[PDB]
């Protein structure tokens, strides 16, 4: 029925991101309290999407 | 403590005038006082002649 016609739509789509740059990449801490020995842990990174 | 945009702050029960566990000790002392004084009724006072 719509062989030669222009169809227009409004749509919902799921959100998506990709990483363009890494900002404040690595943050650190020598956690020692209430541990058998010293441990190294990586704190949250910040991402620019 | 604040490092590179991430910060943490804590205020503890520890204080110059009271200890950290002082709250529990106060409650325990309260319970014991009622418990002991009431229990002393089960045994009663001590008497001796002269």
């Amino acid at each position: 029925k719509y062989e030669n016609h222009t169809v227009t739509l409004k749509i919902l789509m799921t959100l998506r991101y990709v990483v363009s740059d890494i900002l404040k990449e690595s943050r650190y801490q020598y956690t020692k309290f209430n541990q058998p020995k010293s441990k190294f842990e990586n704190l949250p990174q910040k991402l620019l999407l | 403590l604040e490092v590179d945009g991430i910060t943490e702050t804590i205020g503890t029960t520890q204080s110059a005038m009271y200890g950290g566990a002082s709250a529990q000790i106060l409650q325990i002392n309260e319970d014991i006082k009622e418990l002991l004084d009431g229990l002393r009724a089960y045994f009663g006072y001590n008497m001796i002649g002269l």
